[PDB]
């Protein structure tokens, strides 16, 4: 079960969409801190590309 | 016969594949099982033997004679790899797959003084009063280490000390008693210990415990045989050449002939210039083993002692008695004769006497209940100091 | 104090102020160096008064320069490399 | 102890191999150097080159 | 001799897991045992105690060998066992300054 | 061309022996063996020239080699670089057995795989032409 | 040996000497830095020849550090013994391990072990020496000698004697 | 009362010598 | 293998007895107690090992 | 004015001279052979002597001297050790020259495949910067593809 | 467990040659008719290089090894041990020659 | 504890024939190029041209 799980949490933490061994060449920046500074902020990081 | 089995054009090829590590002896057997299954039907096993070695890890080789055998025979095995990683061996190579190890010494001898890699006694010399058929023991002669009730130094088991601290000592026979579990026989401790607790090569010994060892036997160190052969090992290995160092052959048809040393490579070939009455000689480089040369030490000349209770003090060479050569310290400042073998030519001391007593340069220390000073120079063995 | 900063002051003409940013305001260190080999190979001791260059076995033509740390770094790794960049205090033409 | 020339011909290109990446990890037509992180070996050449290097 | 002895290697020897202050009280309380003992056991660095006023004023052989003859007379007015320096050699160390022996 | 190389070959065969005969009286003499080095560059470039070879087993100055390297009757060996541009001459050229009955230097090579004072890197290579000289024998 | 040789100094002045009395202060502190003084590669400089007429030259002013650097070269008297040498001496010590002597400045050991046999040390001697049957060598005895080996200070030489060959010893 | 002074300009004993405080003054 | 080029083998190699006396010359020579050599003459003199110990040792005189 | 004195005199840089290093430089100028590939000597401390944090290497403790040169952190430099390779390997920056140098070279008698005798060859030669000597040499006997015995007279080639 | 029979080379269980004894020796040792000593002594247990033959006839491996007249199985380069002086002399005493395969002696 | 946002990541839609001039220094004019995709998973699969 650590797989997975260790798998999901590391992509999401780190931001690197691939497997932990191959985080070269896997694209970065996919998942970011998300914004609270203000509402107006959090509502377009949200809505971001 | 040996010689005549070596192989030819038309014996069967040999083949190396590449599998996990640790697996190797499980292929074999999974060779071999499959061969004896398939052994009597109508599609046999057609390979002769397989084998491997320890020291060639991840290498299990095949005698055959068809690349389809060996595919027919790693067929069905979880070890091989995913890609077909095998060569064929060449046939000069099948002396040497095949060929023995570990054949520089015949057997470890009885009687022989040898040092202990770990246990209680570890690191300390030990003879070899009896040698186990099995050869993974042996029964060794020790110094006890016992408090009697972190380890205590050695000494010879004493009884009285060991009734008085433990008095359920026991007796089998006359000169050997067992105490405590441990038979320890006339003051010397007897057991047992693995090949793998034993250094049987580059023993050093001590003649504090060559006398220890050898008081019982009513003469002081009466062997000296293998203690020579230890003498001969130190005196060889402890040589290390550089440029410029004048040497003298001891062997070849350029035997007592002197040459200084140009360039150094390895460290078996030597490359040296002769020096000779003709001009045309002096003019020659040769390159001579370094078994055969031995150092040159002319009086009046800065020495360093590389090992021994001297070590690291200089002095200009006075004396030159051939094998031992005498010069006056530095430090010191007396006469100290010690063997060509731990001296080389260092125009230069600049010792440092960091890591060793307590005092460092500049330190006010207390000479007696009287007297107080300063360290004004440091040696390896005293320091000067001005009150 | 970037490489722009650097080719400004340069511009300006005042060597002594970039001599003095880039060694006393930063990374200055002191170093020995043989005066035959050329190399920073002195065992120098200063409390004891003893320099010597095993390589060239002498004590007296030896030097001592004051160079950025990063310099003697580079000379390092330079010289782990096999390369050997030798510095000498004076000319050849 | 014994010479198979396959097995001294892999160890000697493995030695070979280490102290090339040993001074330079970026040699072409080759796969890099690795750490147990999967990064690859800072070599030396690369400690010299860049904005990030020595010189600049 | 308690000082010197919390140095000496002999102790580190004979205890070698002890503290340096457990050295020192055992120099103490062998010298309360037996001070001849203690000073023989200084070997070398006996030559080294404030004998004298003016100790340093004769040279070294002539010193050395005061010591030797004040160390000789008092060992053999003292007289040693021979069977205890066998079974011990710190009591064995009295053993080469009796009259017509020596080391 | 040919008979000229064979002429000049046969030289140096002469000369080999005179030396080598030299270097062993001055033995017996009390002397080192200084004719053999002296003679050791020529008989090298001599040997590295590949074209040669064919002139060299045409005129058997491998007698000569063997004569060199057979040890000398005070029981000591050859000199270090002797044994060394012998046997990669040795090696740099085709011996066939034919050559080898001319010359006789199996004896010697044997010896020198057998003793001890030899090398360790001249006794793997002596196993090694051994081997390949007992090669086309046996097939 | 005495020499006469070309030497080279440099000297470093703070500014606060900055003035009409440079020159000579310079030429003093030259003196007393070089006058007496030993180094390993030369020996020992006994005199400056010219001492009050010593070309100094123009001081560079260090960057960075205001104080000037002079370039002095002047020609002095040099001592050196070499190995291989015989020379006169003046016996200054007798000791069981050996005896020094006073060649100059050099003060040289010189071992039994490099003294003939037959000159044998006498401590009941007043005062002690080392002598044979018409050789008497003590304290303030001319002897001539032969420089083995050097030994090289930071700012001293020892130098080992010898006089066990012929023409040596007591004279 | 004793002082132990090192200056570079004496070379004996590594310009080491000592000196009474009561002998010396303040620079 | 076969007897004819058995005999040619032991012609071009030799049965080794052209160099057996060699070997057995040189294994002579490989082969070869006094405790100057075994160890440094300051360590024998410091455990007393020397012949002026043993001269002492016999002597029948106070040291 | 910050650095403790030492009487070595202070000069500044006028020359820096580039080269290889011999491996006798190499062997002279380190202070200790690297042979143990343990760090750590038991991981209680004072790591292995022989190893790679051997302390004759130098010292990056405040409170450990270096065994060397005896000064402290702030002070010592670093000071080389020396591994001795079973088999000689090729420096990963001069292969192409290795190479080139091989191509220009004879494999067997260690001669240049061209000599003076050629005019071009000659010009080469009279050129000064070595660089450019070296290509217009490697330009030269690079189309020379036999080395000679004989003049093109021995020339001291093995043909 | 498995254990080296020091006469043929083959590598059977210790248990396995006490119990029954080596199939290819037992004309000249009696391994089944002799006590654990003697099974020591001529089987032993520390010994490398397994060797697995599957033709004796054909292989030169087992020529090699000598071992090309006897069952095929498991067998080791190099045995650790030496026969004794009287395991020894009783097989001369047969007229079958033991060439040891400790490695030691070539 | 940290929260994190997946930002959208903009790509060439699949299944669609891409028609390319390449330049002047190439054997090659025009390329078409498609890149197929399984609708079950909408996973690339291989591409073509
Ligand atoms: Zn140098
Ligand atoms: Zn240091
Ligand atoms: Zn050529
Ligand atoms: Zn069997």
């Amino acid at each position: 079960s650590t797989t997975i799980t260790s798998g999901l949490k590391y992509s999401l933490a780190t931001g690197n969409w691939g497997e932990q061994k191959k985080a070269m060449s896997s694209r970065a920046g996919v998942s970011q801190v998300l914004n609270r500074y203000t509402y107006s902020s959090t509502l377009s990081h949200l809505r971001r590309t | 016969p040996q010689r005549l089995l070596i192989p030819t054009v038309d014996d069967p090829g040999i083949w190396g594949v590449k599998v996990r590590l640790g697996k190797e002896k499980d292929v074999v057997r999974q060779i071999l099982k499959k061969k004896l299954a398939r052994e009597g039907t109508k599609n046999p096993l057609e390979i002769y033997s397989a084998f491997q070695r320890d020291s060639f890890k991840g290498h299990v080789y095949i005698e055959a004679r068809k690349a389809e055998a060996i595919n027919d025979a790693l067929k069905g095995n979880v070890n091989v790899f995913s890609n077909n990683s095998k060569f064929l061996v060449g046939i000069v190579e099948y002396k040497d797959l095949l060929r023995p190890v570990k054949s520089s010494d015949v057997k470890l001898t009885r009687g022989s003084y040898v040092r202990v890699k770990n246990g209680k006694f570890k690191g300390d010399l030990a003879q070899v009063d009896e040698v186990l058929e099995n050869g993974l023991e042996a029964r060794l002669k020790l110094v006890p280490r016992l408090d009697y009730g972190f380890r205590p130094a050695q000494r010879l088991f004493s009884e009285a000390e060991a009734r008085v601290h433990e008095p359920t000592i026991r007796r089998d026979r006359d000169g050997f008693v067992t105490y405590g579990g441990e038979e320890y026989y006339e003051g010397f401790l007897y057991k047992t210990f693995r090949l793998q607790n034993l250094i049987v090569n580059s023993i050093n010994p001590t003649l504090n415990e060559l006398s220890l060892f050898q008081s019982n036997e009513e003469s002081t160190t009466i062997d000296l045989s293998t203690i020579a052969d230890s003498l001969k090992e130190t005196a060889k290995n402890l040589v290390s050449f550089q440029p410029g160092d004048n040497v003298e052959i001891i062997n070849g048809e350029l035997n007592h002939l002197t040459g200084t040393v140009s360039s150094v490579n390895q460290s078996t070939i030597v490359s040296v210039r002769l020096h000779s009455d003709d001009d045309t000689i002096n003019s020659e480089t040769v390159e001579i083993p370094t078994s055969d040369l031995r150092k040159i030490f002319n009086v009046g000349d800065h020495v360093r002692v590389i090992h021994g209770k001297h070590t690291d003090d200089t002095g200009l060479i006075v004396e030159v008695n051939g094998d031992k050569v005498e010069f006056i310290s530095n430090q010191t400042k007396r006469t100290v004769i010690v063997f060509s073998n731990y001296l080389i030519k260092s125009t230069d001391s600049t010792v440092s006497i960091n890591e060793s007593g307590r005092f460092e340069l500049h330190d006010l220390v207390q000479v007696n209940s009287d007297l107080v000073g300063i360290v004004i120079r440091a040696q390896k063995d005293s320091f000067d100091v001005l009150c | 104090f970037g490489e722009m900063e650097r080719d400004c002051m340069i511009a300006h003409g005042a060597a002594g102020f970039l001599k003095e940013r880039l060694m006393e305001a930063s990374d200055a260190f002191r170093v020995h160096v043989c005066g035959i080999c050329g190399l920073m190979s002195v065992i120098a001791n200063l409390k004891k008064n003893q320099f010597e260059c095993r390589s060239c076995k002498n004590k007296t033509n030896i030097y001592q320069l004051h160079i950025p740390y990063a310099a003697k770094l580079l000379f390092q790794e330079l010289m782990a490399m096999n390369i050997a960049p030798r510095l000498y205090t004076e000319r050849s033409g | 102890d014994g010479s198979p020339q396959h097995i001294i011909n892999e160890v000697e290109q493995l030695l070979q191999f280490h102290v090339a990446t040993y001074m330079d990890n970026d040699i072409a037509g080759q796969p890099q150097a690795l750490q147990k992180s999967g990064r690859p070996v800072k070599a030396i050449r690369a400690r010299l080159k860049g904005k990030e290097g020595r010189l600049r | 001799t308690a000082r010197l002895y919390q140095h000496s290697s002999k102790s580190s020897a004979e205890y070698p897991n002890r503290p340096q202050l457990a050295k020192y009280c055992i120099g103490l309380a062998k010298y309360i045992q037996s001070p001849l003992l203690e000073y023989l056991a200084l070997d070398e660095s006996m030559y080294s105690l404030h004998i004298h006023k003016h100790q340093n004023l004769l040279p070294r052989e002539k010193l050395i060998d005061a010591v030797q003859t004040s160390i000789v007379d008092i060992v053999n007015l003292v007289g040693v066992d021979i069977n205890e320096a066998v079974r011990a050699p710190y009591h064995a160390l009295a053993l080469p300054y009796v009259c017509g022996l020596g080391p | 061309l040919e008979q000229m190389q064979d002429e000049l070959i046969q030289q140096l065969k002469l000369q080999m022996e005179e030396s080598a005969i030299r270097d062993a009286n001055n033995i017996e003499q009390g002397k080192p063996a200084i004719f053999k080095l002296k003679l050791l560059p020529k008989v090298k470039d001599i040997l590295l020239r590949a074209n040669l070879a064919d002139s060299i087993l045409d005129n058997n100055l491998l007698a000569s080699v063997r004569l060199w390297l057979e040890p000398l009757p005070d029981a000591s060996l050859p000199a270090y670089q002797i044994q060394k541009v012998l046997f990669d001459a040795i090696k740099s050229l085709p011996i066939k057995t034919s050559h080898l009955r001319e010359s006789g230097l199996g004896k010697v090579m044997v010896f020198y795989q057998k003793s001890k004072r030899v090398e360790p890197n001249l006794k793997r290579t002596a196993e090694k032409l051994i081997s390949d000289w007992t090669r086309p024998i046996m097939g | 040996m005495f020499f006469l040789k070309d030497l080279s100094l440099i000297l470093t002045l703070h500014p606060s000497y900055f003035g009409p009395q440079m020159n000579q202060y310079l030429r003093e502190k030259l003196l007393t830095d070089v006058e007496g003084t030993c180094t390993g590669q030369f020996g020992y400089i006994v005199t400056v020849l010219d001492g009050m007429n010593i070309d100094v030259g123009k001081g560079r002013i260090i960057p960075g550090s205001g104080s000037a650097e002079f370039e002095v070269k002047y020609r002095a008297v040099v001592w050196k013994p070499f190995k291989g040498e015989v020379v006169d001496a003046i016996v200054s010590n007798v000791s069981p391990i050996g005896f020094f002597a006073d060649v100059g400045p050099l003060n040289v050991f010189v071992s039994t072990r490099l003294i003939p046999d037959n000159l044998v040390y006498n401590p009941s001697n007043s005062p002690p020496a080392y002598m044979s049957n018409d050789e008497l060598i003590t304290k303030g005895s001319k002897v001539r000698l032969k420089v083995v080996g050097t030994r090289t200070d930071v700012n001293e030489i020892y130098a080992i004697g010898s006089i066990k060959e012929d023409f040596l010893g007591a004279i | 009362n004793f002082l132990f002074l090192r200056s570079r300009e004496i070379v004996e004993n590594q310009g080491v010598f000592v000196t009474s405080s009561n002998r010396v003054k303040t620079i | 293998l076969q007897g004819e080029q058995y005999q040619e083998i032991i012609e071009i190699f030799g049965d080794g007895t052209d160099y057996q006396w060699t070997l057995d010359a040189e294994e002579e020579m490989e082969q070869p107690t006094s405790l100057a050599d075994v160890f440094e003459p300051s360590e024998l003199k410091e455990k007393m090992l020397t012949d002026e110990d043993n001269v002492i040792r016999v002597t029948d005189l106070p040291e | 004015s910050q650095f403790p004195y030492s009487s070595a005199p202070l000069r500044s840089v006028k020359e820096v001279q580039f080269g290889l290093l011999s491996p006798e430089e190499i062997r002279a100028i380190s202070v200790v052979k690297i042979e143990y590939p343990e760090i750590m000597d038991e991981s209680r401390q004072r790591p292995r002597e022989g190893g790679l944090n051997d302390p004759k290497l130098g010292s990056i403790d405040r409170n450990f001297k270096c065994q060397t040169c005896g000064e402290g952190m702030a002070e010592c430099p670093g000071h080389f050790g020396h591994m001795e390779l079973a088999k000689p390997v090729f420096h990963i920056g001069f292969i192409p020259k290795i190479k080139k140098v091989c191509e220009c070279i004879c494999m067997n008698c260690g001669k240049l495949l061209l000599d003076e005798t050629n005019p071009t060859m000659a010009q080469a030669i009279r050129i000064r910067d070595p660089k450019k000597r070296f290509n217009a040499v490697w330009q030269l006997c690079k189309t020379k593809m036999v080395c000679e015995a004989d003049a093109p007279v021995s020339r001291g080639g093995c043909g | 467990r498995e254990r080296a029979c020091m006469l043929c080379g083959i590598v059977l269980p210790g248990r396995v040659f006490m119990q029954n004894g080596c199939p290819n020796c037992d004309s000249v040792l009696n391994l089944r008719d002799s006590d654990q000593a003697t099974v020591n002594e001529c089987t032993s247990s520390s010994f490398e290089g397994l060797v697995a033959v599957g033709d004796n006839e054909h292989s030169w491996v087992a020529k090699w090894l000598r071992v090309d007249r006897f069952q095929p199985g498991l067998y080791a380069v190099r045995v650790d041990g030496r026969l004794p002086s009287d395991i020894v002399a009783a097989l001369e005493q047969y007229g079958v020659y033991y060439r040891p395969r400790d490695g030691s002696v070539i | 504890g940290s929260e994190k946002v997946l930002i959208a990541q903009e790509r060439s839609a699949a299944n669609i024939v891409q028609v390319f001039k390449k330049a002047a220094p190439s054997p090659i004019s025009h390329v078409a190029e498609i890149r197929s995709a399984l609708e079950k998973g909408s996973r690339l699969i291989s591409t073509m041209q």
